[PDB]
């Protein structure tokens, strides 16, 4: 029956949910605490999550700090090239939304504003724990994707 | 000699070779005609 | 290229603190 | 044979540490505000 | 058990010498697992929803203990959370449908979409 | 053959088109099948003691390979040329002579 | 035929060596590595592969699929194809070939232009030269291993890699050529990429380092393959210098001997030296590299086969 | 030779490993989600001169017992000449 | 005798007291070329005459050092040099003479400052 | 040939963004790009008052952060007048030293990681998330601690802080022992990094490096023992500085400056006098929650402190600290308003990444990231 | 400590796969002959299996 | 220089039985063998690491998490609309607009704390004369999207009341400081 769809979509969700490399746009601290994220205590190659220095072959993408309006079109030309199967992560006040510097003339208001956001990060500094929550609800948007059923419409 | 020393110390690894390779090029010039008893 | 290599000699390790270490 | 002099036996993990949680009141602290000739 | 694709497991291989300090409305056991070792490691909760888990399950009344900002456990704190104007918990529903969502009030997604101009029309 | 050609020397040829481009009846007799020899031991029975000056030769020519491969592809990139552009201050004119 | 029995659990073995690489490493540094995908993370090689397959492509791209879409085919047949004449135990080589050495001797000379050819194929000059410097270092610490491989097999009498494991049944060569197991162990680091020896390889240089169609298939292949060359010169550190399949010979009550399971457990030593020693040691530069394969490991290589050459020809040790 | 059929066939079913390792990605994921640098050139060429030396080392690798003290020598002339080129490569500065 | 100035850059100089009385002779004789009743050439004046005289007096660098105590004498040779330079730059474009007018503002303020902010020691 | 060498690891030097002038592995000019980590701090500073002006400076320096907090507490006190009292300065320097043992942790091992050491990195990092919990207990957050304000520091220590930071430092020798055995006497550390970035002491003054990158070239020149700013004139501790210059100078100053600061931390545990935590001048300092409820002259001010300001007089100063990437100062210009008058902020970092200009010239391309490695560069200050 | 045991379990799961390698490959070979692989096998051997397989009748 | 620095700094290590114990400790790598010595230390030694959803890293009651608008403990909002919060806020999140209630006592009709434009500085948590804006240590609200951050005018911002265990002890614990 249908039941087939599920557990294929239960199955492509879970792969896509445990190896979820994302390319961390680490600018600023909260590249610092993302890199505390990634560090011995809050362990993020524990949930699969392995820090790609590339584009290339990335599942997300955890954009921190503050997108300045100069590195908008390398952030940009960055989202591009990720396989479509792509998410983006927020993190920090400075990468989500306007933030300390909404009303910077060299700040975009948020990210939001470059590529299309999945999962924002609150927080100005995240706690580690917060950025690792962050991505165990990007796990939570992945599990509710189903891509199977709706290929079979 | 000073200059010997000189030698096994900053190169250490081509002053170990060529006598790590002595006691190849040594053993059967010398220690084999040794062993004809 | 002529350009000046690393030379990974130098002069062995001895902790050079400031003369202020016992009356300044 | 390595960095153990009796020393690194001071060791990261330290497992009584924080032993009274921040936000537990066993003691009322004070913080003076001003001098008290002031 | 019967969880051997999660982390969970790693939670299920602690509690072999911790003890368990109370267990919240939710379900979530809280437990506690002192003077062995690796202090940080000494306090958690398994959260009674071994599928479809996630933080902040975790209600106010023990997200105090188990963050070790305090000592009290929330069978200690539930004397003191105020019988007035207490709520329970929401478990941050984010994503998972609107009207579980939250929605500021000009949304078009928050039913009563307010108006924000400040004069009235006539 | 696969070492020496198509690990080096096509490997070479690689190179110089990457960069540079160009624009029943048999009786099988049971004795000397006692002890099979392979070939890599009857090539070492011969070439390092009878004909071993085939051998050094070789030995010549592949130092001969390695002469040249410097002589010829330093490319001024080391004492051939590395030594220093020189100079000489007393011939010098110093603005005496342009 | 058999040969899936050779190539089906290898490739379980790569992809597990990526998990046992990331959890070793990171055991290591105080962490515990994968650990929420599978029971202690044995699932997650599965979820990185099924993750990478389901990836869409970032171009189709399938009209260029005779250039490079074969040569990762052919660098990872070749990791593969290298494991014929690696015997496991008494009779399970899958071919016993009498000339077996110099046949992997062949088959590096042969990934040399795996590399190259899908290196060139990206056409990206910074990732091209990155290619072609790293087949220039795979090849010149092949010289190094040639050597100390003739010296492993002037102690042998014969190439025939069930002779090399065969041929240490009175002790190991490395306890007496243990300074030779240094070199060839610090020369398949360097061989291979994963290494002290990696700065082609370094975290970001890499990627940016083999290809530009990249399809996921060409990034797991890759991987895959360095793994399987990795598990590979693993499997020789263990045949010549480590007893093949040989136990220390005491003869225990509680141990009944199998052989492939002596050669999995050296193995398996040696594989968790490549992390250990990928976790704690800073990377060579490739301009000290190719100054270490050449002035350190050629000089200190050629002493060794004088030497292993010598003492065994002055006393009749041959 | 009669073992080489074993890796005779071993490259072709390789083939076809790799083939379906190919094709794996490609059926799934439907609709829906310097001028030169000459040192290459000196590196190749005395890995090709080392290639052919250790080409040389096997024989005599593998018969030592046979040529007992002469092929000894005469293979430590030949390495005295491997050493003298090598030793002019270093000198020189090919090794960098 | 100098092992090293702990300095980088400035290598030790062995004939030190020699090249530190050729540089205070060649600033006192170039240093006549400012007028006389100008700050810089008094000061130019005074403490090359100082260091040329101390120089003079004792033999050993160590002794410069000790009794002119301006640091090390290849940083002295460093100031020497300098101000060789100086005096060969004022030459051009003379900036000596007060023009006519010269407003000078002294807006000598004099906050106090709580020493808790670094200042200097 | 020009190579566009940008992050090779993210995350670490987050918008690195060089621009190589090549010769083919040897580096003839690197010129930095800057601006993709501009944000509008020096302008947005002029729009809001001296209080609300502070949590920029722990947003500045993002791996040292209350050292800048503590550099422009000094500025607002060098116009202010402010007194502090002893409390406020041995807490102070308490934090600016674990700051920069905070920095020295990331920055050495940071640059360790991408000269390849990957472990130095994740040791460092569980001692920085201990630090961290110094940060966050005293303050509330683990990063950007808005805690060392204008006039003393923003609130006393927690009852158990001492007594943990102690814990801490008994075992820190122990820490920086491990990163030093881990890198220090290795030859693949050593060739990394010996004659890498060689500064002769002339071109560390001229390119106002003011740092660890000017005790490498041998220059004795620490703020804290030339301009005493704190307890640090009362405080003993030794500057070691460097005697090549070369990038494994600087990396030995870094790993002994790690332990000079942990003899820091020690004393000022050690020595910490029971007093007040803000400067008494009530109309520098808000007064505490207790006080501004029951008094109503506290409340007046509470409310003109949080809502107007200091309004301190009109001066400018330029106060610098010696933070640990090196002389971070803050020339506060000071209208005599309640909102500062072009707050300008020299970081090191835009003294220091001019220099990997000539500081990698014939460096080979792998070197231009030891390079940055030891510079310490945090594009938040650039 | 058993710590290291869950960082040992990859390499577990690595080396039952190099068994499975060496005995596959060999109890393949021993079905398809009644006998084991013999390694050291020279042309006196393959005569001599000729030779038998001749004998046999 | 670095010609006669060089023979120097070699012959300084010229005396044999040094020369030897330098040839063994750069041959038979042996600063390596510290660093692989070292490394397996702490391959076996426990892990400092943390199975996040299930144990979390270790705060303090003075901890700036999500805001959260406090309540008297008899209902009544403790947000009376003095605006201090919104004047000390450094990124300008919080936006409050006053208006006299019909029981007379001043309110915000419009209390919206931005959370993506604010810094969690807990500036309005010390601003706050009543202690009506406090920070809860939730920390854990990261949103699908980015309009449910912008936290609604005194709806959203009044779930503090859900955490007021928390907050009320951490406020018990902390307004000693
Ligand atoms: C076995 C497990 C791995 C051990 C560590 C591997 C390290 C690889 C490089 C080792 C190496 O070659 O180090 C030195 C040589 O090591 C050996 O010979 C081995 C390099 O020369 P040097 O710097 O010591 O001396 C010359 C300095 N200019
Ligand atoms: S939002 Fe805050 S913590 Fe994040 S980068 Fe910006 S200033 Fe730093
Ligand atoms: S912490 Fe409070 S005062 Fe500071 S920006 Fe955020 S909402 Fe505004
Ligand atoms: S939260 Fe505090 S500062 Fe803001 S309006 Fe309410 S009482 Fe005033």
């Amino acid at each position: 029956a249908e039941f087939v769809i599920s557990k294929v979509d239960d199955l492509m969700n879970w792969a896509r949910t445990g190896s979820i490399w994302p390319m961390t746009f680490g600018l600023a601290c909260c590249a610092v605490e993302m890199m505390h994220t990634g560090a011995a205590r809050y362990d993020l190659d524990r949930f699969g999550i392995i820090f790609r220095p590339s584009p290339r072959q990335s599942d997300c993408m955890i954009v921190a700090g503050t997108l300045t309006n100069k590195m908008a079109p390398a952030l940009r030309k960055v989202y591009d090239q990720m396989p479509e199967p792509r998410w983006v992560i927020s993190m920090g006040s400075c990468a989500n939304g306007g933030g300390y510097y909404h009303y910077s003339y060299s700040v975009v208001r948020g990210c939001d504003r470059i590529v299309p956001v999945d999962i924002y990060v609150p927080g100005c500094p995240p706690t580690a724990e917060a950025l690792l929550y962050g991505l165990l609800q990007l796990q939570k948007k992945i599990n509710r994707r189903k891509d199977f059923l709706h290929w079979w419409n | 000699m000073e200059k010997l020393r000189m030698f096994v110390a900053q190169e250490p690894v081509v002053a170990a070779s060529c006598l790590i390779g002595g006691v190849g090029l040594f053993l059967p010039a010398v220690v084999r005609p040794i062993l004809d008893s | 290229a002529a350009a000046a290599a690393a030379a990974a000699a130098a002069a062995a390790a001895a902790a050079a603190a400031a003369a202020a270490a016992a009356a300044a | 044979p390595c960095a153990h002099p009796e020393y690194l036996e001071a060791v990261p993990k330290a497992t009584e540490y924080r032993l009274r949680c921040p936000a537990t009141i066993d003691e009322e602290a004070i913080v003076p505000s001003s001098d008290p000739e002031t | 058990r019967c969880l051997p694709d999660g982390n969970l497991l790693q939670t299920k291989i602690h509690n072999i010498g911790a003890t368990l300090v109370g267990v919240d409305k939710f379900g979530n056991k809280y437990y506690q697992k002192l003077g062995d070792t690796q202090y940080g490691r000494h306090r958690w909760v398994e959260y009674a929803s071994k599928d479809r888990y996630n933080a902040s399950q975790v209600p106010a009344e023990w997200h105090g203990w188990l963050h070790f900002i305090t000592d009290h456990t929330g069978d200690e704190l539930l004397s003191l959370k105020p019988k007035r104007y207490g709520l329970e918990h929401k478990e941050n529903f984010s994503g998972e449908g609107d009207a579980y969502i939250y929605h500021s009030k000009g949304h078009t997604l928050n039913p009563g979409q307010k108006n924000w101009t400040r004069y009235q029309s006539w | 053959f696969l070492v020496v050609y198509i690990g080096a020397i096509a490997v070479l040829f690689l190179f110089v088109v990457m960069m540079f481009h160009i624009q029943s009846l048999r009786y099988t007799v049971y004795a000397g099948k006692v002890r099979s020899w392979t070939n890599l031991e009857t090539l070492g029975n011969l070439l390092y003691t009878y004909y071993f000056v085939w051998f050094l030769v070789p030995s010549l020519i592949l130092l001969v390979a390695m002469i040249g491969a410097i002589v010829l592809t330093m490319h001024r990139t080391t004492k051939v040329k590395r030594q220093d552009v020189f100079r000489r201050n007393a011939i010098d004119f110093r603005r005496t002579i342009m | 035929a058999e040969i899936l029995g050779i190539i089906l659990p290898l490739l379980l073995g790569v992809a597990f060596l990526v998990l046992a690489e990331r959890k070793v490493m990171a055991f290591v540094q105080r962490r515990k590595g994968p650990d929420v995908v599978g029971s202690f993370g044995l699932l997650q090689p599965l979820a990185d592969g099924l993750k990478l397959i389901l990836k869409e492509p970032i171009s189709p791209s399938s009209a260029n699929f005779f250039l490079f879409r074969m040569a990762p085919v052919a660098t990872f047949m070749l990791s593969l194809v290298a494991w014929a004449v690696v015997p496991f135990d008494y009779g399970m080589v899958l071919s016993d070939l009498n000339i077996g050495l110099l046949y992997l001797f062949a088959i590096s000379s042969l990934g040399v232009y795996g590399i190259i050819i899908a290196g060139w194929s990206s056409n990206s000059k910074y990732a091209f030269l990155g290619a072609l410097r790293s087949a220039a270092q795979m090849v010149s610490y092949e010289v190094s291993i040639g050597l100390i491989l003739i010296t492993v097999l002037i102690c042998v009498g014969s190439c025939n890699l069930s002779e090399i494991v065969m041929a240490q049944k009175q002790i190991w060569f490395g306890i007496p050529l243990f300074p030779v197991l240094v070199m060839f162990f610090i020369s398949c680091l360097a061989e291979t990429n994963r290494a002290p020896f990696d700065l082609p390889e370094a975290e970001a240089e890499l990627v940016a380092g083999y290809n530009v169609e990249y399809s996921s298939m060409g990034f797991a292949l890759f991987f895959l393959g360095e793994y399987a060359n990795m598990i590979l010169m693993s499997g020789l550190c263990t045949l010549f210098f480590l007893g093949g399949w040989l136990p220390i010979l005491d003869l225990p009550i509680f141990k009944k001997i199998p052989g492939s399971i002596w050669f999995s457990i050296k193995v398996l030593f040696f594989l968790f030296l490549y992390i250990w020693v990928r976790a704690a040691f800073p990377r060579y530069r490739y301009d000290q590299l190719m100054g270490l394969g050449w002035k350190v490991f050629l000089p200190l290589s050629l002493a060794w086969v004088v030497s292993v050459s010598g003492l065994l020809v002055t006393f009749q040790w041959l | 030779m009669l073992e080489f059929a074993p890796i005779f066939i071993y490259l072709v079913i390789s083939l076809l490993v790799s083939l379906i390792l190919l094709g794996v990605p490609f059926l799934f994921a439907s609709n829906s989600s310097s001028r030169f640098d000459i040192r290459f050139y000196l590196v190749s060429i005395l890995f090709l001169i080392f290639d052919l030396e250790v080409t040389f080392f096997f024989p005599w690798a593998v018969s030592l017992n046979k040529i007992d003290l002469f092929g000894f020598w005469s293979m430590m002339a030949f390495l005295f000449i491997l050493t003298i080129g090598f030793l002019y490569e270093w000198k020189r500065g090919a090794l960098d | 005798v100098k092992q090293t100035t702990g300095i980088v850059g400035l290598d030790v100089v062995p004939n030190a007291r020699a090249v530190l009385i050729d540089l205070y002779s060649k600033t006192l004789k170039e240093i006549q070329a400012v007028p006389e009743d100008e700050g810089y050439r008094k000061a130019v004046e005074s403490f090359t005459r100082q260091r040329l005289n101390v120089c003079k007096e004792e033999e050993d660098w160590e002794m410069i050092e000790k009794r002119l105590g301006c640091g090390q004498v290849e940083e002295l040779i460093e100031e020497a040099r300098d101000e060789l330079t100086l005096i060969g730059k004022m030459i051009e474009w003379d900036p000596w003479g007060v023009p006519d007018d010269y407003e000078c503002e002294v807006i000598e303020n004099d906050a106090p400052i709580p020493k808790h902010v670094p200042q200097h020691r | 040939f020009t190579l566009n060498f940008g992050p090779q690891h993210p995350a670490a030097h987050g918008v690195l963004r060089l621009v190589l002038e090549m010769n083919g592995e040897v580096v003839e000019r690197a010129e930095p790009h800057i601006g993709l980590l501009h944000r509008g701090t020096e302008k947005l500073i002029e729009y809001k008052t001296y209080l609300q002006a502070l949590p920029y400076f722990d947003r500045s320096d993002y791996v040292s952060m209350m050292a800048q907090e503590h550099a422009y507490s000094l500025a607002v006190e060098k116009l202010l007048n402010c007194e502090v009292p002893l409390r406020a300065q041995y807490i102070r320097v308490l934090f600016c030293e674990i700051t920069r043992i905070l920095n020295h942790l990331l920055a050495l091992t940071t640059h360790a990681m991408d000269v390849g050491a990957l472990t130095p990195f994740l040791w460092a990092f569980e001692e920085r998330e201990k630090l961290l919990e110094f940060y966050e207990r005293v303050s509330g957050a683990r990063m950007h601690a808005s805690f060392i304000r204008p006039g003393g520091v923003a609130q006393d220590l927690p009852l158990g802080l001492c007594r943990d930071i102690d814990s801490f430092t008994q075992q820190f020798a122990s820490r920086i022992d491990e990163l030093e055995e881990m890198l220090t006497g290795n030859r693949i550390w050593k060739q990394r990094l010996v004659d890498i970035g060689t500064v002769t002491a002339q071109q560390a003054k001229d390119w106002g490096f003011s740092g660890v990158m000017l005790r490498g070239p041998g220059v004795c020149w620490d703020l804290r023992r030339a301009a005493p700013y704190d307890v640090y004139d009362q405080l003993d501790f030794d500057v070691p500085v460097g005697t090549r210059g070369d990038c494994y100078d600087r990396y030995c100053i870094r790993i002994e400056e790690m332990r000079q600061s942990l003899r820091i931390i020690v004393q000022c545990l050690n020595q910490m006098p029971s007093g007040m935590i803000k400067a008494d001048d009530r109309k520098l300092c808000p007064p505490s929650r207790c006080r501004m409820k029951l008094s109503m002259e506290s409340s007046i001010h509470h409310f003109e402190l949080y809502t107007e300001g200091f309004s301190v007089p009109a001066s400018s100063t330029y106060t610098a600290v010696e933070a640990p990437k090196g002389e971070f100062g803050v020339f506060l210009v000071s209208n005599g308003s309640n909102r500062p008058y072009r707050c300008k902020i020299r970081a090191p970092g835009f003294a220091h990444l001019q220099g990997l200009d000539f500081m990698s010239k014939h460096h080979m391309l792998a070197d231009v990231v030891t390079i940055i490695g030891t510079q310490d560069i945090v594009f938040g200050e650039v | 400590s058993l710590v290291w045991l869950e960082a040992m379990l990859p390499l577990g799961i690595i080396g039952g796969m190099l068994c499975i390698m060496g005995n596959s490959q060999y109890y393949i070979h021993k079905a398809y002959h009644g006998r084991p692989k013999h390694i050291g096998h020279d042309e006196w051997d393959v005569a001599m299996e000729r030779r038998d397989k001749k004998v046999v009748e | 220089d670095d010609e006669e620095a060089e023979q120097l700094a070699k012959e300084i290590s010229k005396d044999w039985s040094t020369v030897f114990e330098r040839s063994m400790n750069t041959l038979f790598l042996t600063e390596m063998v510290r660093g692989l010595s070292l490394t397996l230390k702490y391959f076996f030694d426990p892990k400092v690491t943390i199975n996040y959803p299930f144990e979390k890293g270790p705060l303090s009651p003075r901890f700036r998490g999500e805001h959260a608008l406090r309540r008297y403990p008899t209902g009544e909002e403790r947000c009376i609309a003095c605006k201090l919060c919104e004047a000390v806020c450094p990124a300008q999140a919080i936006t409050i607009e006053a208006e006299e209630r019909e029981d007379g006592s001043r309110r915000t009709t419009r209390y919206d704390i931005d959370m993506t434009k604010c810094i969690y500085c807990g500036f309005c948590q010390e601003a706050c004369p009543v202690d009506a804006i406090v920070e809860g240590p939730n920390f854990e609200f990261a949103t699908e999207t980015h309009e449910e951050l912008l936290y609604d005018k005194e709806k959203l911002l009044e779930n503090g009341d859900r955490w007021e265990t928390e907050i009320a002890e951490n406020l018990r614990s902390e307004s000693l400081y």
